[PDB]
RNA sequence: CUUUUUCGUGAGCUGAGCUGUGAGCUAGGCAAUAGUUCUUUAACAACAAAAAAGAGCACAAACUGUAGACGACUUUUUUGCCUCAGGGUGCUGUAAACAUGAAAGUAAACUUUUACGAUCUGUUGAGGCUUAUCCCUAGUGGUAAAGUGU
RNA sequence: AGCGUACCAACAACCGCAUCAGGUCUCCAAGGUUAACAGCCUCUGGUUAAAUAGAAAAAAGUAGGUAAGGGAAGUCGGCAAAAUAGAUCCGUAACUUCGGGAAAAGGAUUGGCUCUGAGGACAUUAAUGUUAACUCAGAACUGAAACGGACAAGGGGA
C-alpha cells in the first residue's frame, strides 16, 4: 500500500509499465494496488480472529490456501457518438482463504532358482 | 527530541522548470517536503501568516528567498511546526540551532 | 575532455593566399594526468583468434584501482587484491618464463587517477594498451621495469604528432526522422501532421526493408576519427604554459572563472586542433596511427603566437584578472 | 588350498633387502550337479541414509545528470555529499532617500520671502541578479530509515 | 361569487433516448477610458464549478510566438500568414447615365509639462461686480526619436 515493495503481475499484464521494484521476483512488471490490498487485509484479520477463539497459535499458520472467483457483474451505460448506448460494467469478486498448523514378493520357485544362479554366476 | 532550527530556503531554484499558474503551489509544497526530509517526520504544519506571505504578489512569482523557523514538538509520536521570519537583509545569515 | 579557445598562427603555404598572414583556430584542451602501470597479459595466436595465457599482476595497487571491482564499496569489507600479492616471486618468474616462450603480443593495464581531477568519480578507469617494437624479451623487460610508476603524457606522444582520437558522443534521446535521418520536410497541407516520410515502399516487397528512415534513439554512440594534430603539451610544473614567444605575459591555460562546466585544469594537458566527440568530462581515448603519415601536414611544425585565456562566461572582455582591476581603478 | 620356489616393481627402510605387487619353475588334494532354451540381470553416469575429514556480495534507499517516455545508464554515502553564505566570472544600466541644488514659466507678501512645476545633477560604473545542468572554500548546519535475495 | 397563486425557467428542473459545449419569447442596466450599451479594468449582486487527480517531460499531434541573407523561385492556384488601419491638416486621374468614381492614388502630424488667445449668463448703470460648461487655435521646455504606445482598427493599382 505504501508503494515499499511491488506485486509482479505475470498474466493480465498487457500495457502494465515497468518498474525497479520488479528485480526482486525476477519479472520486469508490477505495480500497486491498494484497494485490493486493503480488501485481503480484512479477510485475513478476520482469519486471525477466527483462528484466536480455538486455540492455535498464531506464529505457525501458514495458507494453504487461496482462491479468487469472479462474480455477477454490475450494469451502468456510457454516451456514444451518433446517437448509441454501450454497456459499462463492473468486475467484482468472491475470495476465500484457509489456514492451517504446519510443524518441523511373488515366489516363482522357478525365479528364485534363476536369481541365485545369476547371483552365483556374478560371484 | 525537541529541537529549533533557522533556515533560509531560496525558492528560485525550486520554481525555475513550472508554468505561470503553478509557481506558487510548487513553492508551497517544495517547502513541506523540505522541512519534513530535514527534521525526519512525516506530520509538518504550515502556519497561515507564511502561506499568506508566499502568495504575496501573486500565482505568478513568488518570492526569491524565505527565512523560516523549524520546531518539533512531542505530540506518530512527532510533528514539526514551520513558521515565518521576517527580516530585512538575507546577507550574512547561515542556518543555526 | 576540458574544453575549446582559440589561437593566433602563422601560415608557410607557398602558393596559398594565407602564405604569410596569421589566422586564427579553434583548438581543444584534454586534461592528461599521468596513469598507472599495473599489470600484464600475454596473447597467443589460434585458428579461433587471439588466446590469453595469463595475467600478472604488480606487488601492490591503490584503492582507487580496487574501487572498480565493486559497485558499493562504502559497505564493503574490502577483501579484493589481498591474498594474491603475497604470491612468491618464483612462480610470477616462471609465468613470465612461459610467457616470453609461448605468447606473441603483450599488452599492459594502466588506470587513471580521476583525485586529481575535479571530478565527483573516484572509481579508476581501467584499459589495456599494446607495447609494439623489438623482440618478446625486449618487450618484457621494457614493461618489468614499469610495473609500479607513472606514465607521463609526453612519453607516448611528440609535439606536432597527429594522433586518432576514440570517444562517445552526447546523447539526445528519441528524435524525430528529420532529425535523425535529415529527411525533406513535408508541405504544411498534410493531415496527420508533416513530419515524417511519406511511402514506407512499393507494394510487393511485402515488407519494409531496413534501409528505410524510421524515429528512435540519436546520441550516445561510439566513433574514432582521424588526424587530429597536437600544437603543445603543456605541463604542470610550468607557470606561464599559456604564454608565447611573442606574448611574454605569464599565464596558465585556464580562462577566468573555471572552464565552464568543467573546473580549473592544474595538471599536464594536450592542445588539439579541431573537435572531439563528447561532452565536458567524458573520457578520451588516444592511438597513433595505423601507420605513420608522411603527407606536408603531418610533418609540419606549428610556432603559436597567442592563446586566448578570457572568459567563456558571457563575452570576455580582458585576458587576466589583474587587467580588471587595472582598467576600473577602485570601487565603492 | 599345501610343497621346493626364482626374476623383475612402490605407502615406510636405504642404486643392503624386509614388506606390498606382478610373472613362473617342482611335487601334491580338492571343487562344480538345481531334470531341455525364454535377457547370459555382468556397462557408464548419478542420487539418498549411515561411516573416516577439509571451518561475502547484490537489490532496495537518499544523491548525481556525462542519461532519460518508462525500464535501463553514469555516480556518491564522512578528506565525500547536500544546503546556505563569502569570494570569482558575467547580465542589465545608475536603486530608495535627502539637497535654501538646477529648471521654460507661473502667483502673492511687504530686497527679499513664500508656494506650484515635465525633467536634469551630486552622494552613484550605483542597485538588483547570477545553476536550478557556471567556477573556488575540511567556511555554517546536517548526513535519515535497516527492508529483500543469496 | 367561483378558479389560479409553492418552485425551475436552463447554470443539471423544458425539447434533443442523458445531470448532452446544441435549441428556446419579454422588461430593468453603475464607475474609468472612449464617438460608443464595442474591447479592457473595476463597485453592488453572484461564484471559485464542470464524467477525475499527482508526477514526469522525449518522439508525434493540436492551438500559438519568433527567425540572419533573399523575396512567390513554392503551388493547379499567394491556400494560410504578414503588411494597412483612429483622428486633424493638405492633395486627388481615366471615365461617366453629371448623381459619382473617392477613404481614389499619395504626403505630414500625434506624449508629458508650463503658458497665451477665442467663444456666455446675471446686477449697480457705456464704468464697476459676481459667476459657470466644455471645446478649439497657437508658443516655450522636455525624453536612448518616442507618443491612435495596451485594446480597438481598410492593403492598393492597370
Ligand atoms: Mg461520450
Ligand atoms: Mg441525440
Ligand atoms: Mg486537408
Ligand atoms: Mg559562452
Ligand atoms: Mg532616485
Ligand atoms: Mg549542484
Ligand atoms: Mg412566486
Ligand atoms: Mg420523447
Ligand atoms: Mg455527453
Ligand atoms: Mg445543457
Ligand atoms: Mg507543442
Ligand atoms: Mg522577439
Ligand atoms: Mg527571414
Ligand atoms: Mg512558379
Ligand atoms: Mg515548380
Ligand atoms: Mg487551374
Ligand atoms: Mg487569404
Ligand atoms: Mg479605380
Amino acid at each position: 500500500i505504501e508503494k515499499k515493495r511491488c506485486v509482479p503481475f505475470r498474466k493480465y499484464n498487457g500495457g502494465v509499465g515497468r518498474t525497479n521494484q520488479a528485480k526482486e521476483f525476477n519479472h520486469t512488471q508490477g505495480r500497486w494496488p491498494a484497494k485490493s490490498c486493503k480488501f485481503l487485509l480484512n479477510i485475513l484479520d478476520n482469519v486471525q480472529a477466527n483462528a484466536e477463539s480455538r486455540n492455535l497459535d498464531v506464529s505457525k499458520l501458514r495458507l494453504i490456501h487461496v482462491m479468487v472467483n469472479k462474480a455477477r457483474p454490475g450494469r451502468r451505460r456510457t454516451y456514444k457518438a451518433h446517437g448509441r448506448i454501450n454497456p459499462f460494467m463492473s468486475s467484482p469478486c468472491h475470495i476465500q482463504i484457509i489456514a492451517r498448523e504446519i510443524n518441523k514378493i511373488s515366489n516363482q520357485n522357478r525365479l528364485k532358482n534363476k536369481s541365485v544362479k545369476k547371483q552365483q554366476t556374478v560371484q | 527530541k525537541p529541537v529549533t532550527k533557522f533556515i533560509t530556503i531560496n525558492l528560485s531554484k525550486l520554481t525555475h522548470k513550472v508554468c505561470y499558474k503553478r509557481k506558487a503551489p510548487r513553492a508551497i509544497k517544495e517547502i513541506r517536503s523540505i522541512a519534513g526530509k530535514l527534521m525526519h517526520t512525516k506530520d509538518v504544519r504550515l502556519d497561515v501568516k507564511l502561506n499568506k506571505f508566499i502568495w504575496s504578489k501573486g500565482v505568478r512569482n513568488p518570492p526569491k528567498r524565505v527565512r523560516v523557523k523549524l520546531e518539533r514538538k512531542r505530540n506518530e509520536k512527532m510533528y514539526t511546526i514551520v513558521e515565518h521570519v521576517m527580516v530585512d537583509s538575507y546577507k550574512g545569515l547561515v542556518n543555526e540551532c | 575532455k576540458a574544453g575549446m579557445t582559440h589561437i593566433v598562427r602563422e601560415v608557410d603555404k607557398p602558393g596559398s593566399k594565407l602564405h604569410k598572414k596569421e589566422i586564427v583556430e579553434a583548438c581543444t584542451i584534454i586534461e592528461c594526468a599521468p596513469m598507472v602501470v599495473v599489470g600484464i597479459v600475454g596473447y597467443r595466436e589460434t585458428p579461433k583468434g587471439l588466446r590469453i595465457l595469463s595475467t600478472v599482476w604488480a606487488n601492490h595497487v591503490s584503492d582507487e584501482f580496487r574501487r572498480r571491482y565493486y559497485k558499493n564499496w562504502y559497505k564493503s569489507e574490502k577483501k579484493a587484491f589481498t591474498k594474491s600479492l603475497n604470491v612468491p616471486e618464483a612462480t610470477k618468474n616462471c609465468l613470465l618464463k612461459r610467457i616470453e616462450k609461448y605468447c606473441t603480443v603483450l599488452r599492459a593495464i594502466c588506470h587513471t587517477q580521476p583525485s586529481k581531477t575535479p571530478l565527483r568519480m573516484k572509481k579508476a578507469h581501467i584499459m589495456e594498451v599494446q607495447i609494439n617494437g623489438g623482440s618478446m624479451k625486449e618487450k618484457l623487460e621494457f614493461v618489468k621495469e614499469m610495473l609500479e610508476k607513472n606514465l607521463p603524457v609526453s612519453t607516448v606522444f611528440n609535439p606536432n604528432e597527429m594522433i586518432d582520437v576514440i570517444s562517445v558522443t552526447k546523447g539526445h534521446g528519441t528524435k524525430g526522422v528529420v532529425s535523425r535521418y535529415g529527411v525533406k520536410r513535408l508541405p504544411r497541407k498534410t493531415h496527420r501532421g508533416l513530419r515524417k516520410v511519406a511511402c514506407i515502399g512499393a507494394w510487393h516487397p511485402a515488407r519494409v526493408q531496413f534501409q528505410i528512415p524510421r524515429h528512435g534513439q540519436k546520441g550516445y554512440f561510439h566513433r574514432t576519427e582521424r588526424n587530429k594534430k597536437i600544437y603543445r603539451i603543456g605541463l604542470k610544473t610550468d607557470k606561464n604554459s599559456a604564454s608565447t614567444d611573442a606574448d611574454i605575459t605569464e599565464k596558465k591555460i585556464t580562462p577566468m572563472g573555471g572552464f565552464p562546466h568543467y573546473g580549473v585544469v592544474n595538471e599536464d594537458f594536450l592542445l588539439l586542433k579541431g573537435c572531439v566527440a563528447g561532452t565536458k568530462k567524458r573520457p578520451i581515448t588516444l592511438r597513433k596511427n595505423i601507420v605513420p603519415q608522411v603527407s606536408r601536414d603531418a610533418l609540419a611544425q606549428v610556432s603559436l603566437k597567442f592563446i586566448d585565456t578570457s572568459s567563456k562566461i558571457g563575452h570576455g572582455r580582458f585576458q587576466t584578472s589583474e587587467e580588471k582591476v587595472k582598467y576600473y581603478g577602485p570601487l565603492k
